[PDB]
């Protein structure tokens, strides 16, 4: 589910699953 | 940024983990 174009909620969900209890940061404008 | 690397282009686990805390 990681090796594709991930946008919006789809990208956020991937970070959620991959990072787990570590959490993550989402910065659309970086 | 993440959108450029994962949305406009193809993402990878290596790149995703760069955004974990």
């Amino acid at each position: 589910f990681v090796n594709q174009h991930l946008c919006g909620s789809h990208l956020v969900e991937a970070l959620y699953l991959v990072c787990g209890e570590r959490g993550f940061f989402y910065t659309p404008k970086a | 940024g993440i959108v450029e690397q994962c949305c406009t282009s193809i993402c990878s686990l290596y790149q995703l983990e760069n955004y974990c805390n």
